[PDB]
RNA sequence: GAUGUCGGCUCAUCACAUCCUGGGGCUGAAGUAGGUCCCAAGGGUAUGGCUGUUCGCCAUUUAAAGUGGUACGCGAGCUGGGUUUAGAACGUCGUGAGACAGUUCGGUCCCUAUCUGCCGUGGGCGCUGGAGAACUGAGGGGGGCUGCUCCUAGUACGAGAGGACCGGAGUGGACGCAUCACUGGUGUUCGGGUUGUCAUGCCAAUGGCACUGCCCGGUAGCUAAAUGCGGAAGAGAUAAGUGCUGAAAGCAUCUAAGCACGAAACUUGCCCCGAGAUGAGUUCUCCCUGACCCUUUAAGGGUCCUGAAGGAACGUUGAAGACGACGACGUUGAUAGGCCGGGUGUGUAAGCGCAGCGAUGCGUUGAGCUAACCGGUACUAAUGAACCGUGAGGCUUAACCUU
RNA sequence: AAUUCCUUGUCGGGUAAGUUCCGACCUGCACGAAUGGCGUAAUGAUGGCCAGGCUGUCUCCACCCGAGACUCAGUGAAAUU
RNA sequence: CACAGGUGGUCAGGUAGAGAAUACCAAGGCGCUUGAGAGAACUCGGGUGAAGGAACUAGGCAAAAUGGUGCCGUAACUUC
RNA sequence: AGGACCGAACCGACUAAUGUUGAAAAAUUAGCGGAUGACUUGUGGCUGGGGGUGAAAGGCCAAUCAAACCGGGAGAUAGCU
C-alpha cells in the first residue's frame, strides 16, 4: 500500500497496564501532501509522490518551485514517490494523514542506517580477531587469507573486506505498531527503526502478513 | 612489492592527470581601499568587510 | 550466563558443595546458561556423608546467576554468587530435599515444581 | 525532544517520594502468582539511583537466606505499588557499590541525624 | 568515529593541551589580540569566554575560581577589573575571528583572534 | 656493507640472520 | 642463475559418490524407530582431555557432527610445536672421524604493492541545447538452518510395551540486519577522595608532576552480554515418483497424441545496489528568442553586446566523512561557537561563624562546579559581489494541427 | 627410563575424558658399575607434570588515550625493471 | 651520518626514603633542525572492562597478580 | 666469617614485543642473572697463522676464521657455465 514520510524523533518507553515494558520509536509524520500522481497512459506504472514538512524559499530552485507550484502546494523536505495497489485512487493535492495506520497492525520501516566510516573486517563482517599473543607478528586485527593458491589464482567477487558501513539504506520488516495519534502527529513503533534522530524516515504497511 | 616490469611516460602521465591545481580565480575586491584579497581574509594593508581591523 | 569450566554453588542437600558445569545443553554451539537451562556438571567437592560423590557427572538446573534475570519491564535481579540445584540423568525433580537461598520466577514452568515449592524466598 | 518529553511526562507516577542513597526502603511489588495478583516486599539499603525522569532506576541491596539480593527497580514503572524509606543512612557518596564487598559489622553505615 | 563528540585533540596529550590553552588565554586577555592557527583560534573561544562570563560577577570565590584556571594574578586582575564590566552588557561572543592568510613556514592558515572593544 | 640476513643463503632477503652479507 | 616443508589459526570456495533437513519406491515396512535405493547441493554441519600431530581413542552434546578437490587451498595473511643446519646427551653401529627414515633438551620466519584481482570511494567526458529532481527495472548481490513444547490425540496402529501422517500455534539455539529506549562496559574533554613533592610571599585555597600519580563514580557518543526484527506463506516450471485417458500390440500399458499432481533444488515472491542498460530509457519542472565580419560557403572560425536556469567556489558546519563525496546553513540567517534557562553527573564548594586543646565536626548548604545533552537567544563568525555555464538546439522520413 | 622398536605394553593415581606426568610390574629390540652404578639435603633466567591465587590468553570482543597511517606546505629515497 | 649505540676518572644540594633506588625540585642545562591539520581501516605503545576464569595455546607466552617495616607463626626432608 | 642473602652503580644477556630498504651491518623497551669475588675496569706489555690463545664452542685472533690479512707465484687450473 502506500506510505507515509516520518522524521525520527528518538526512542523512548510505553509501560502497559500489567507492567510491561515495550520499547517505542517515535516518528512524527506531518501532512503528507502529493505532488504528483502517475498512470499507464503518461507514466507507465501507477504511482504517487508526496512531499513532507516545508522549506526555505531562498533555497528552493526554480525548477522545484515549479514543480511544487504546478499543484498548488507548498514546497517540502524532499519528494518521496510510493507504488499504488490499484484499489486506492488519489488526486494532486491530498493530504495523507497518519489516522491511515489505525488499522494496519504491522509496519515496514525504511531508513538510512547511521554512517560507520571505513569500517574493518572485524567490524563490518564479524570476522574472528587472531592471536593477541603466542607469536603473533603485526596481524590481531587483519583479515587473514583472501584466496587459494595458484588454482583461481585471484579473489573472487564478493569478497569481505574493509571499506564504507553504513550510511546506506535499510528496511526493518514487521514492527507492531503501538499508537496512531494524530493529534501529536505522531507513530509509535515498537522497536528500533534505522537512522539517526532527526532522519527521513519512509513507513509501509507490512508485506510478510 | 615492486614493480616487473617499467611503466610507461604515458601511464605516468595518466597517474599525473589529477594533480592539477585548480586555480583560486575568486579574488574579492574591499569596498573601502579597493584592494585585491582572498575571500573571508584580510588584506595585505589590513581590512575586512569595509571597516577597519588590525594594522600593517 | 554460564558456560563450561564455571564453578557454581550448589543450592540443595545432595552432598555436593562447589560442581564445574562441564555442558551447556539444548542446542549445538549453545554458549551460555541462564536460569531456566539445563546444564551438565561434575562434582569437584563435596561433603563425606552426602548422596553424591566427587567426580560423578550428573546433570543441574541453574537457579541463581550472578549476571541476574530480565523481567518485562527492565528490571534485573543480581545475586551475589552463581548457584545451581542438582539433578538427576534421567528422573527430574531433584536429588535434594532442601534450597539454600530464593530463586527467581522462572523456575515456574510445569517441570521445577518441587524447587519453587521448596524454596524460603520467590 | 519536546515531542519525546511531552510524551513521557505523562506516564511519570507524581507521587514518589524523596530518598537518597544509604536510605533503607521497602519497595512493594506487585507478582503474578498464577491468576493472583499479590504484593510482595523487597526491603533493603539503596546503593545506586539513577534519574532520568521516566527512565529513573534504583538499586537496591539485601541479604536473604545466605547471601547479598540486588534488584534495580524501574522508578515510573506500575509493577512498583509503594516506596517507605524506614532509616535514613549517612553517607558521602552517590553509588554504594563499595557494600557488594563488605559484609556484616563492617557494612554498617550511620543515620543522617538531623 | 566521532559522532557528537566536541573538542580538536589538536596533536596533543590533555596536559599539553590544558598547559596550552591557558597559555593562549592568558596571552589573550593580556595583550587583546593574537595571531594563532585557525583551529586554535576557534578552540580558544572555549576557553577564554567561560572566563569573561566567570569574571562578568565578582567575588572571591569567582576569584578563586579564575585563579583556579589560567593561573595568574595580573590575569585575574584585568579579568576581574577591566573585562568583567566591559562585557558585562554583551551577553557572549566576547571575541572575534578574523582570518589573515597563511604562513611562511608551515602553509599553516592563520587568524587573528582579539576582543570586540579592545580599547585601542 | 654487511649485514646477513637468511637461514642459510650466501645473499639472500629473510629476517634471519645467518646467511647474507652481499 | 630457489616453485618455502608437516600441523594449528584466520579466511574461504567448489563437486556430490548426501551427514541432517525436503520429496519418493521397495521393505522380512503393524506404530515409533529403522534398512536399502532413486531425486535434490538452498541452508547448516560441536566443545573439550591426550598428543606437534593430520588421524585416532575418550567424555559430554547435537537435527546432523558429511566425503573429497582447491600447489595434500591458504607463511609478499599470522604461528613455528613437528621437521631437514650449527651445541649436548642416551641406546646402538663403528678401531675412529662420525652415523641412525632411533630418542632427548636448546635453536632469528624480511618485503613501503607497479600490474591483474577484490573491497570501497571519487574526477572526467558521454548520453546530442543546458539544467534541477523523481522514477522504470535489463541485470546483479544478500537471505533460505533447525530443535523442543502444546493441540490434533494417548485418537489412527498395537497381545502388551509403546505411539504417529497431515495441519496449527508457542518458546529456544545458531546466524544476520538495525538500534541505544532499558541493562551494562568504556568515558585521559565532568565531579570528588587521597599519597609524595614543587610553586603561587605566607595561612587558607589552588595548580604542575609522579602510568590520567593512585583510585571512586559518571554525561554525550560508540557499543553487547542488552532488545526489536528476519528466515516466510503463496505462485510458476520441474526432478525422482504417482497417475488419467489411450493406441501401437483386439487385451494390457503413465506416452507414442493429449492431460493432471509432485521437493528446502530452478524463475518469482522479501531485502539491497542498479540507465556508462553506449540498447546510455521514462516522466515532471525551469531557463536561454540581439546583431557584424572573413574565406577552402559548412555541423567553420573570429567580434560586439549579453552571462539565464543552475553549478562550483568561499565560509559556518554535520549523529556525513581517510581525501574527494553526501546533508544542513550563509543576515529574508539558529549553521557552528558563546550566552540564558534546564537536564545529568559528582556529592553538602569557598569565605564567615559556632563547638573541640587539635585533627575535625556542624550551620549557611543537596551546596558549588558540570564535556559532547535539551529548549531558546543574532552577541561573534557565516561580505556586496566576482568565477564557470549562454544567446532557441543538426539531417532524413512519416504522421497530426488541417482524416 | 635423556636408553623400550613393536607401544598410546599392563595395572594403579590424578581428570568428565590423560600418547604427557607420578608409582609399580620385567617380556633390558639395545641399562649397568670411575668412558662410573644407585641414591642424594641445598642450588638452577635447567627439562616434564599438577594445584591455589590472578587475569582480554580465551568465549568475543567493546571503548578510550597517545605515535604513525590520511590531507596540506617544504625536502625527498630504495629494491626491481 | 649533526647516527636512540660505545667511552675511564673526579665533584655528589633540598624534601620524603634504608639508600648514589625512586618521586618532585635548586644551581646549572635543555625542549632532542620539518611543521599545520583531520581524528577512517590497520600497525605500535598504553588504560579500563559485564558474566565466566586457562575453556587459549606446543606451552599460562604475554598480561594480571604478589610486593614494605615490626611482630605472631611455620611441614616433609636434611650433609644439622 | 662466607666463590653468604636481598639490592643500585658496574659486569652480563634469560624471556617477550618492536625494528628487520632499522635510530642500530645485532639495538631499543619492559621484566631478568651476578653484584667481595673463579668479580669487574683504566693504562701499558707479551704470545703470529698449520701458528697463537681457548673453564673447549672449532670459539676468538681488527664487522673475515675446519686455517687471518696484504703482496707475489699468477693470465694457477677449470673435460664446467
Amino acid at each position: 500500500m502506500i506510505g507515509l514520510v516520518g522524521k525520527k524523533v528518538g526512542m523512548t518507553r510505553i509501560f502497559t497496564e500489567d507492567g510491561v515494558s515495550i520499547p517505542v520509536t517515535v516518528i512524527e509524520v506531518e501532512a503528507n501532501r502529493v505532488t504528483q500522481v502517475k498512470d499507464l497512459a503518461n507514466d507507465g506504472y501507477r504511482a504517487i509522490q508526496v512531499t513532507t514538512g516545508a522549506k526555505k524559499a531562498n533555497r528552493v530552485t526554480k525548477p522545484e518551485a515549479g514543480h511544487f507550484a504546478k499543484a498548488g502546494v507548498e514546497a517540502g523536505r524532499g519528494l518521496w514517490e510510493f507504488r499504488l495497489a490499484e484499489g486506492e485512487e488519489f488526486t494532486v493535492g491530498q493530504s495523507i494523514s497518519v489516522e491511515l495506520f489505525a488499522d494496519v497492525k504491522k509496519v515496514d520501516v525504511t531508513g538510512t542506517s547511521k554512517g560507520k566510516g571505513f569500517a574493518g573486517t572485524v567490524k563490518r563482517w564479524n570476522f574472528r580477531t587472531q592471536d593477541a599473543t603466542h607469536g603473533n607478528s603485526l596481524s590481531h586485527r587483519v583479515p587473514g587469507s583472501i584466496g587459494q593458491n595458484q588454482t583461481p589464482g585471484k579473489v573472487f567477487k564478493g569478497k569481505k573486506m574493509a571499506g564504507q558501513m553504513g550510511n546506506e539504506r535499510v528496511t526493518v520488516q514487521s514492527l507492531d505498531v503501538v499508537r496512531v495519534d494524530a493529534e501529536r502527529n505522531l507513530l509509535l513503533v515498537k522497536g528500533a527503526v534505522p537512522g539517526a534522530t532527526g532522519s527521513d524516515l519512509i513507513v509501509k504497511p507490512a508485506v510478510k502478513a | 612489492a615492486v614493480q616487473q616490469n617499467k611503466p610507461t611516460r604515458s601511464k605516468r602521465g595518466m597517474r599525473r592527470s589529477h594533480d592539477a591545481l585548480t586555480a583560486v580565480t575568486s579574488l574579492s575586491v574591499d569596498k573601502t581601499s579597493g584592494e585585491k584579497h582572498l575571500r573571508h581574509h584580510i588584506t595585505a594593508d589590513g581590512y575586512y568587510r569595509g571597516r577597519k581591523v588590525i594594522a600593517k | 550466563m554460564i558456560q563450561e569450566q564455571t564453578m557454581l554453588n550448589v543450592a540443595d542437600n545432595s552432598g555436593a558443595r562447589r560442581v564445574m558445569c562441564i555442558k551447556v545443553l539444548g542446542g549445538s554451539h549453545r554458549r551460555y546458561a541462564g536460569v531456566g537451562d539445563i546444564i551438565k556438571i561434575t562434582i569437584k567437592e563435596a561433603i563425606p556423608r552426602g548422596k553424591v560423590k566427587k567426580g560423578d557427572v550428573l546433570k543441574a538446573v541453574v537457579v541463581r546467576t550472578k549476571k541476574g534475570v530480565r523481567r518485562p519491564d527492565g528490571s534485573v535481579i543480581r545475586f551475589d554468587g552463581n548457584a545451581c540445584v542438582l539433578l538427576n540423568n534421567n528422573s527430574e525433580q531433584p536429588i535434594g530435599t532442601r534450597i539454600f537461598g530464593p530463586v527467581t520466577r522462572e523456575l515456574r514452568s510445569e517441570k521445577f515444581m518441587k524447587i519453587i515449592s521448596l524454596a524460603p524466598e520467590v | 525532544s519536546n515531542i519525546i518529553k511531552q510524551l513521557e511526562q505523562e506516564q511519570m507516577k507524581q507521587d514518589v517520594p524523596s530518598f537518597r542513597p544509604g536510605d533503607t526502603v521497602e519497595v512493594k511489588v506487585w507478582v503474578v502468582e498464577g491468576s493472583k495478583k499479590r504484593l510482595q516486599a523487597f526491603e533493603g539499603v539503596v546503593i545506586a539511583i539513577r534519574n532520568r525522569g521516566l527512565h529513573s532506576a534504583f538499586t537496591v541491596r539485601k541479604i536473604s537466606n545466605g547471601e547479598g539480593v540486588e534488584r534495580v527497580f524501574q522508578t515510573h514503572s506500575p509493577v512498583v505499588d509503594s516506596i517507605s524509606v524506614k532509616r535514613r543512612g549517612a553517607v558521602r557518596k552517590a553509588k554504594l557499590y563499595y557494600l557488594r564487598e563488605r559484609t556484616g559489622k563492617a557494612a554498617r553505615i550511620k543515620e543522617r541525624l538531623n | 568515529m566521532r559522532h557528537r563528540k566536541s573538542g580538536r585533540q589538536l596533536n596533543r596529550n590533555s596536559s599539553h593541551r590544558q598547559a596550552m590553552f591557558r597559555n593562549m588565554a592568558g596571552s589573550l586577555v593580556r595583550h587583546e589580540i593574537i595571531k594563532t592557527t585557525l583551529p586554535k583560534a576557534k578552540e580558544l573561544r572555549r576557553v577564554v569566554e567561560p572566563l569573561i562570563t566567570l569574571a562578568k560577577t565578582d567575588s572571591v570565590a569567582n576569584r578563586r575560581l579564575a585563579f583556579a584556571r589560567t593561573r595568574d594574578n595580573e590575569i585575574v586582575a584585568k579579568l576581574f577589573n577591566e573585562l568583567g564590566p566591559r562585557f558585562a552588557s554583551r551577553a557572549g561572543g566576547y571575541t572575534r575571528i578574523l582570518k589573515c592568510g597563511f604562513r611562511a613556514g608551515d602553509n599553516a592558515p592563520m587568524a587573528y583572534i582579539e576582543l570586540v572593544d579592545r580599547s585601542e | 656493507t654487511c649485514a646477513r640476513c637468511d637461514s642459510x643463503s650466501r645473499c639472500g632477503a629473510x629476517g634471519k640472520x645467518s646467511g647474507x652479507a652481499s
